[PDB]
């Protein structure tokens, strides 16, 4: 992903295997559920104000306090010494961050 | 260019039979006195018989909607393919009807085909129905088409 | 909480739904009365009806869940309110005591077929006071 | 991305218009048609984050909103309840809107809009709703840089396009599809509002897992069905019957549109390998299970199901024969969404009706392939599948207690239309009759080789009891279509004509003498143990059951002869039987129950109907004396559940009311010396 | 005694208990199903109803060239983004599929289009004339990018499948087509003789035959689910005539196809001389009446036993009635403006069947429903239906000749119907004497005063003393007549109900006939018909204007 001088195809190609391994399948999942809104109702969701402030201006897209429910965030750690085949369920950890 | 069925016309209702793989035509007849059932003149063998057609003729009085006739009930025209039609014998003066009582042919669903004095009732009424796809319902009845007969009364074919 | 006397009216009229006597009101069971007072019910409504009253789920209301939907009722006082609106009504006359002469025009009313003199023979121990015309006091204790 | 992270990769997008409250952004940069396809998808996920919110600000004004309402709603209630009585709350168009159902009655609410005025609530909860929804309006654009995430849409794409000349159809496209939603503001929340639910606090984590479960079943779409797809299906089906919100809340169950999902798993598994026959039966048996619940469940659940109808008509065909998967099979899913609801029985139309009876028609005339391969004796039709069939005609065509009408009579005549679907008995040419038919299957079911293949358990279809649950089943059918009482009273032409065909279909003595048959009764072997002949095998009470319906819906017992006959001939011998399995050991045998059910069920309720007819009966003495004192023996019994001693006591009550005095000399006889011991049993 | 007293507190208290069953109100269903019950109540009756107007500005900015000589085109005029947006959908219909996928995005910009085109109490001929100019503007706009093209390539890859995709398609072609537009005919006509497509015809024969009609078992349902209590879940008992804008959309089309006497769209419907297959659009639309003309049969048998039309049959009937209405319409527009072909076409068609069936649904209504008052609008409506089928029947007989076959076809379906026109005279002549019964100087010796309201006593007795009217004729009219107790009647509103409708039908019918008598002078058979309609041809006689031309034809005409 870093290199400046990959060649333009194996670029391309690692990116696609780096999201394939360890992104696709969570991300397929949301999307399968971004047009669902089953929103709880608590204090959180009651907080939630079309605005931010007083006066009538847009926030940023994305940021605020979302309440509504998402898939949860399922990682297992690709180790081949240990023999539990509970690992093979979820995909395989990454650095997020 | 090509005639149509009309009320208050003599007709006689012609069926076809394969016995022993040759086709023979035969009529629906029924005699007014005594035997008030109906049988079959053979028509197909003209030639070494003289077919008894005195007794065979049958004359279209009304050809009355569906609507019409349950309507009649619970209190020069075109045939048109649907409608309920009323069939007078022309010698005896008696509507073709279903008799009700099965003389056993073999069928107990059966019912008999004879003829009948009064006019009153479902029994005396037939519907026609287009036998051939390209008719539909509601299309004028040529002089000459194959044509199944259903009674109101009990919804038989004529068999 | 209820009163062993309102129990006893809670009775009576679980009971007046209940013809086959069985303690269960089914929804055909319900249905008759519905369309005796002149209200046609959709069999899916009736459905809808002992649903929200069934607790249980058997689908035929039992005494226990009658009184548990009576209390959630505040029918606290409209028992002898409807008794007294029924005295009213019932004398025609305004007196304030019901006379045999309006009786002959409430049992056509109702639509009873009861005869007249035997309602007058009735109303000489109805009348337990035997006013001859019943008041309110009387209406009760027939009640 | 959270927080500073999507402010920087924002700013990043447009420098001007995400500005924290020169420098060209990915926008304005001159990109490649890639490239823009790309900043199309993340231009549309950016508006569906903005839809989110909006929904989410929605549902959280609606909990005060509605809170104020409903305490609204029982001040007003209070109000005028006070003023009138409760048996005037049947009229009261005053109350009218307390009486109306909980959706009409909110959409009455909620009219706010112009200035009609018809609706109930008060100026001061009407300004919060029309604040909220000038805000909304003002959110949505609907009412100088763009400085807005749909104006800089609405600028890019306008500029792109007039640019150059886009070759990409996708990107054409996505460009317009997205200008679309810009323009549209309005669309986005009426497609986002009924798909949106909400859930208390204590159900949030069932409805996470059962959100993971429908997660796992729609993902495993892409993938092709196998024997771990099966397994997980399965398993995510059973997780998902046994979450509590699939019960409480069928409403989020159809938004979220499960029932489709299960159908399209089931379509593909159907749909592949149609000639090579059905592979993972249990897969189909599962969906279709599912799918049963799902109609009995809730009715709105029952009515999405039934536009599935068509397709799961052409698919009946795919598990009929296999036992041990009743209820599982598409057939099966049709029955449960046509079953017992009148406002899908009358949609219910002829084409439907006319598939299912060329399917009994083709069963009638052709034997079984799959059975003849297991090597049961060849027979010219099909009981097996003819009684699936025909029970689903007995769903479509009966229901809640008396007949639909338009359904029996379209039923019937397509029936007489094709008369092979009646079976062999009653072809009309060489037919031997219902009642030498099921001799003939008592023949049948004692003979083994008939019965048995002769080459698990029970997948052994025992022939002689299949041709008798078919023939039972079409009595069934016939019965049910029979118009109702109504209808032949007041004159009814059309249900005249139908009783009659019935009648000539059905002879009224084949009839008497299926009920004449008698049973087998359990006997105590040697050493005591009892041996309990096979319910699968040989004659069942249902069986005259059918015919006792039949007999009661057609050709009606209106003749005091014809029911002393019926009761000398039919009746009487199964009374006596069951009051004969009265022992302690011999009622709880399967014979025993399931006789009683029959006669509480059917008989005993047909003598009560038929209680004036035993007015003058002094000749016939012996016969209704034995049915007192046999009713009464019955009566005495144990294992009777309170349903049946209802329905005994009542039949006991009528038929003695009825009786004159001399009669019941006998029965007081035995009365005299149970009543005084004052148990339980003498309060009837 | 007291029992007895019971029983009637007991019918008292019955009421109580069912009463507490059924009062379910809301503010006891929990917090979260009455929010549920909020967003979806909220959503239909405030976010579904509100409307905004931004199609004009949008297909204009989208037409706006956005300054390509400025840019650095290098070359030939870049396709504005509506061009781009019209030539997608294009490619898209002309992709060979083996069906026509729905598209949310398709279905949307039609629809942006089509309002973008209509935009739709006395005014001046100028803002007549200024709203012709700018609907032609707002209509070059989408036909010159190629909209044309694409409303037909859709209808074609349609393949005859009823759908929204069709529905939309339709309308667009309606809006660009409103007004007869000529550049828009022509660019249609030319594109599908050079294409040579057959598709379109087949898809729209297709379309005909899928289209709906009336469905008695669908209404009997209906009612009886409505006797039992059920409320209707469909918005608008749609099950009978399944599509009624789409029917109307379909033959709209069509009419304005031919709009303007387009001699040469007009041929190439009845016969594609190019194409290898010919399918004659002119005989499925009348084989598409005469079905519609049965549906219509139909619903009259089953309403003639009931005493009122209830309110879902009588709105039934009005949507049959423009049905029925915008197909004579297509049909007149096919055979206007003397097209021979098409005439002889009709001439041997099925139409005769349809023309007397309506003759007898007709003779049969008025009598029916002018005896009530609440079937003033489907009286109305069917007025219309008459003068509409016989404006067709007038252009039928167009560019006749002496002893003509269409002529002889006119008169023998008149004898089969004789009984029926026969009763319709009457109506038209018992309701044109009308007038001249009010108007007589009798009528004003009975009400001297000016308000006129004549008590129904004193109009029997005047219309018995005008004796122009015999008994039966008064009883008809005294039924037909609906006044409060105080038998006070408005006469002015009687008589123009009731005369209007006649005037026009009436001299639609009389020029008919005369026409009819004219070109077929020895005709036994018409004379006798002619002597039944003495009485109406008498009232329009100094109306009936009649000259001689010299036709297109190259032969003397008579109009
Ligand atoms: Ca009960
Ligand atoms: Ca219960
Ligand atoms: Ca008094
Ligand atoms: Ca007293």
């Amino acid at each position: 992903i870093e290199n400046k001088y990959m060649p333009g195809l194996l670029r391309a190609g690692y990116y696609d295997l780096l999201i394939d391994i360890h992104l696709s399948s969570y991300a397929t999942a949301r999307l399968m559920m971004n047009n669902e809104y089953i929103v709880p109702m608590t204090e959180e969701t009651k907080s939630i104000t079309l605005f931010p402030d007083e006066n009538k201006k847009h926030g940023l897209p994305g940021i605020g306090l979302s309440t509504s429910l998402r898939p949860r965030m399922q990682f297992s750690s690709p180790s081949f010494v240990s023999i539990s085949n509970e690992c093979y369920q979820y995909s395989p950890e990454f650095p997020l961050d | 260019e090509i005639q149509f069925l009309r009320t208050d016309d003599e007709v006689v209702l012609q069926c076809t039979a394969t016995i022993h793989k040759e086709q023979q035509k035969l009529c629906l007849a029924a005699e007014g006195f005594g035997n008030r059932l109906c049988f079959l003149e053979s028509t197909s063998n003209s030639k070494n018989v003289p077919p008894d057609l005195s007794i065979c003729t049958f004359v279209l009085e009304q050809s009355l909607s569906v609507r019409a006739l349950q309507e009649m009930l619970a209190n020069h025209r075109t045939l048109l393919y649907g409608h309920a039609i009323l069939l007078r014998h022309s010698y005896s003066g008696m509507y073709l009807c279903c008799l009700s009582t099965s003389r056993s042919s073999t069928d107990k669903l059966a019912f008999d085909v004879g003829l009948q004095e009064d006019t009153t009732g479902e029994a005396c009424w037939w519907t026609i129905h287009p036998a051939s796809k390209q008719r539909s319902e509601g299309e004028k009845v040529r002089v000459g088409d194959d044509l199944i007969l259903v009674s109101v009364s009990s919804e038989r074919y004529l068999h | 909480q209820l009163t062993e006397e309102q129990i006893a009216e809670f009775k009576e009229a679980f009971s007046l739904f209940d013809k086959d006597g069985d303690g269960t009101i089914t929804t055909k069971e319900l249905g008759t009365v519905m369309r005796s007072l002149g209200q046609n019910p959709t069999e899916a409504e009736l459905q809808d009806m002992i649903n929200e009253v069934d607790a249980d789920g058997n689908g035929t209301i039992d005494f226990p869940e009658f009184l548990t939907m009576m209390a959630r009722k505040m029918k606290d006082t409209d028992s002898e309110e409807e008794i007294r609106e029924a005295f009213r009504v019932f004398d025609k006359d305004g007196n304030g005591y019901i006379s045999a002469a309006e009786l002959r025009h409430v049992m056509t009313n109702l639509g009873e077929k009861l005869t007249d003199e035997e309602v007058d023979e009735m109303i000489r121990e109805a009348d337990i006071d035997g006013d001859g015309q019943v008041n309110y006091e009387e209406f009760v204790q027939m009640m | 991305f959270h927080n500073e992270d999507l402010k920087h990769i924002l700013q990043l997008i447009e420098p001007s218009v995400f500005k924290e409250a020169p420098k060209e952004g990915l926008l304005q940069m001159k990109l490649p048609e890639p490239v823009k396809l790309q900043m199309c998808l993340l231009l549309q996920y950016l508006c569906d984050c903005q839809v989110r919110h909006r929904i989410e600000a929605i549902v959280a004004f609606s909990d005060d909103f509605v809170a104020k309402l409903q305490d609204n709603q029982r001040f007003r209630y209070n109000e005028v309840m006070q003023a009138l009585n409760m048996s005037a709350a049947l009229t009261a168009r005053k109350t009218k809107e307390f009486r109306s159902p909980p959706q009409e009655q909110i959409n009455m609410l909620l009219n706010f809009k112009d200035d009609k005025s018809e609706c109930p609530c008060p100026e001061e909860i009407r300004d919060q709703l029309l604040d909220f929804h000038e805000d909304l309006m003002t959110h949505c654009g609907i009412e100088k840089k763009s400085s807005t995430l749909q104006q800089l849409i609405s600028e890019t794409m306008v500029r792109w396009a007039q640019e150059s000349v886009i070759e990409d159809p996708e990107l054409v496209r996505a460009m317009f599809v997205l200008l679309h939603r810009q323009y549209d503001g309005i669309g986005g929340l009426v497609r986002a509002l009924p798909k949106t639910y909400t859930i208390n606090g204590v159900s949030v984590e069932d409805t996470i897992n059962l959100l993971a479960s429908l997660g796992q079943i729609r993902s495993l779409l892409s993938v092709r069905m196998g024997k771990e797809e099966e397994k997980l299906m399965i398993r995510g089906l059973g997780d998902i019957m046994n979450n509590k919100v699939f019960y409480q809340h069928p409403n989020l169950m159809r938004a979220l549109g499960m029932h489709e999902t299960v159908m399209e798993v089931m379509v593909n598994v159907l749909g592949g390998g149609e000639s090579k026959e059905i592979t993972f039966p249990k897969m189909v048996a599962n969906c279709c299970r599912f799918l049963c619940y799902f109609c009995r469940i809730s009715r709105q659940n029952q009515k999405a199901m039934f536009d599935h109808l068509s397709y799961l008509l052409e698919n009946s065909s795919v598990g009929l024969a296999s036992p041990a998967m009743r209820g599982s099979t598409p057939l099966d899913v049709a029955a449960a969404s046509v079953m017992d609801n009148n406002e899908l029985a009358l949609a219910l139309r002829e084409p439907d009706l006319e598939k299912v009876v060329r399917y009994l028609a083709g069963c009638g005339l052709q034997s079984c392939q799959m059975l003849v391969s297991k090597g049961y004796p060849d027979i010219g039709w099909n009981p097996v599948e003819g009684e699936r069939y025909l029970d689903f005609l007995r769903f479509a065509v009966f229901c809640n207690g008396e007949s639909v009408e338009e359904n029996a009579n379209v039923v019937v005549r397509l029936l007489i239309r094709r008369p092979e679907c009646f079976g062999p008995a009653l072809r009309g040419e060489g037919g031997n009759g219902l009642l030498a038919a099921m001799e003939e299957a008592i023949k049948i079911a004692e003979d083994p080789s008939r019965d048995g293949p002769s080459p698990e358990e029970d997948d052994t279809i025992h022939m002689g009891n299949a041709i008798m649950t078919f023939y039972s089943a079409l009595i069934d059918l016939l019965g049910r279509c029979a118009p109702e009482m109504h209808l032949i009273h007041a004159g009814k032409g059309e249900a005249i004509r139908i009783r009659s065909i019935l009648r000539s279909l059905i002879p009224l003595g084949d009839l008497v003498g299926v009920i004449s048959i008698a049973f087998q009764m359990p006997t105590i072997a040697k050493d005591g143990n009892v041996v309990e002949p096979d319910m699968s095998a040989g004659f069942c009470p249902d069986h005259k059951a059918a015919m006792v319906l039949f007999l009661d819906r057609v050709y009606g017992i209106e003749v005091q002869d014809f029911l002393l006959h019926l009761l000398e001939v039919g009746f009487l011998p199964d009374l006596r039987a069951a009051a004969s399995l009265d022992t302690a050991a011999l009622s709880a045998t399967d014979m025993a129950l399931a006789l009683n059910r029959y006669l509480c069920t059917a008989v005993l309720p047909l003598l009560t109907r038929c209680a004036p007819l035993f007015a003058g009966t002094e000749h016939h003495a012996s016969l209704i004396d034995s049915l007192l004192h046999t009713v009464y023996r019955l009566s005495k019994g144990c294992s009777l559940t309170k349903a049946q001693r209802d329905s005994i006591e009542v039949c006991l009550l009528s038929i003695c009311g009825q009786l004159r005095p001399s009669m019941m000399q006998h029965l007081l006889r035995r009365l005299v010396f149970d009543v005084p011991l004052l148990n339980e049993h003498a309060k009837m | 005694k007291k029992a007895v007293w019971h029983k009637l507190l007991s019918k008292q208290r019955k009421r109580a208990v069912v009463a507490c069953f059924r009062m379910a109100p809301l503010y006891n269903l929990p917090r979260h199903r009455a929010v549920n019950l909020f967003l979806q109540g909220y959503e239909k009756s405030w976010i579904e109803t509100e409307e905004h107007y931004f199609e004009d500005k949008l297909i204009e900015d989208l037409a706006k060239p956005g300054a390509e000589p400025p840019e650095e085109d290098e070359g030939t005029k870049r396709v504005d983004p509506l061009h781009q947006l019209i030539l997608l959908f294009s490619r898209t219909a002309l992709t060979e599929k083996c069906k026509l996928e729905e598209d949310f995005l398709y279905m949307a910009y039609a629809d942006i289009m089509a309002k973008s085109c209509h935009d739709e109490e006395v005014k001046s001929f100028e803002e007549k004339e200024m709203e012709k100019q700018k609907l032609l503007y707002q209509q070059a706009r989408l036909h010159d990018r190629g909209a044309a093209e694409m409303v037909l390539q859709t209808i074609s890859a349609s393949k005859g499948e009823t759908g929204p995709m069709v529905a939309a398609t339709l309308k667009l072609g309606i809006a660009i087509l409103n007004g007869g537009n000529s550049t828009v005919q022509q660019k249609m006509l030319d594109y599908l003789k050079e294409k040579k497509d057959v598709g379109f015809f087949q898809s729209l024969a297709g379309l005909m035959q899928s289209c709906s009609v009336l469905d008695l078992n669908a209404f009997e349902r209906q009612n009886k689910a409505e006797g039992l209590g059920m409320v209707t879940e469909e918005g608008s008992g749609e099950k009978v005539l399944q599509d009624d804008e789409f029917t109307c959309d379909l033959f709209r089309f069509l009419q304005l196809l031919c709009e303007g006497h387009n001699s040469d769209f007009q041929n190439y419907l009845r016969t594609q001389t190019g194409n290898n297959t010919t399918v004659n659009i002119i005989i499925s639309t009348v084989d598409y009446l005469l079905r519609v003309q049965e549906s219509i049969s139909d619903f009259y048998w089953y309403y003639s036993g009931k005493d009122v039309i209830d309110e879902q049959g009588q709105r039934n009937f009005s949507k049959a009635i423009q049905v029925a209405k915008q197909v004579f319409n297509t049909l007149t527009e096919y055979i206007q403006g003397p097209c021979t072909g098409n005439q002889q076409s009709l001439a041997h068609s099925r139409l005769w069947d349809a023309v007397v069936g309506f003759l007898h649904v007709f003779a049969h209504m008025q009598m029916k429903l002018s005896q009530d008052s609440s079937q003033i609008e489907l009286l109305k409506e069917l007025m219309d239906l008459q003068k509409d089928m016989v404006v067709m029947l007038l252009s039928m007989l167009e560019g006749n000749v002496v002893n003509g076959t269409i002529g002889k076809q006119m008169v023998d379906m008149l004898v089969e119907s004789s009984n029926n026109v026969e009763m319709i005279l009457k109506f038209f002549d018992m309701f044109l004497k009308l007038k001249d019964l009010t108007s007589s100087d009798t009528f004003k010796e009975y009400d001297p005063d000016g308000k006129g309201v004549i008590s129904k006593r004193d109009f029997h007795k005047a219309m018995e003393s005008h004796k122009h009217y015999t008994q039966s004729e008064t009883e008809f009219l005294l039924s037909c007549a609906e006044t409060d107790e105080n038998e006070t009647l408005d006469y002015e509103e009687f008589v123009k109900r009731f005369h209007e409708p006649a005037k026009d039908i009436g001299f639609n019918v009389a020029v008919l006939l005369t026409n009819l008598s004219e070109h077929m002078p020895n005709d036994t058979r018409l004379q006798t018909f002619l002597e039944l309609a003495e009485s109406v041809l008498n009232y329009f006689q100094p109306f009936l204007g009649r000259i001689e031309i010299m036709g297109s034809a190259k032969r003397i005409e008579r109009v």
